[PDB]
């Protein structure tokens, strides 16, 4: 069970799955067509925003 | 990919539909005539023979 995480903007949390495309999708996390996973995103302004 | 996929099964089902027809005609034609060449075997060996 691989865990990675990353942090990213709202807008591009739908390019986090398998099929769509975009900037972030194809150029800095791509995930494979077919997926057999959990996408989890939640908002964390407080944690890093300065 | 995934809706060029999904399109690519419609046409292979189709396909596979059209290839399975075309081999169960030609099987039932293929005993038509295996019928027809017995007719005709047991024709020439009774007749010309």
């Amino acid at each position: 069970v691989y865990a990675d995480s990353f942090v990213i903007r709202g807008d591009e949390v739908r390019q986090i799955a398998p099929g769509q495309t975009g900037k972030i999708a194809d150029y800095n996390y791509k995930l494979p067509d077919d997926f057999t996973g959990c996408v989890i995103a939640w908002n964390s302004n407080n944690l890093d925003s300065k | 990919p995934p809706e060029a996929e999904v399109q690519i099964d419609r046409l292979i089902t189709g396909r596979l539909q059209s290839l399975q027809t075309y081999v169960t005609q030609q099987l039932i034609r293929a005993a038509e005539i295996r019928a027809s060449a017995n007719l005709a075997a047991t024709k020439m060996s009774e007749c010309v023979l």
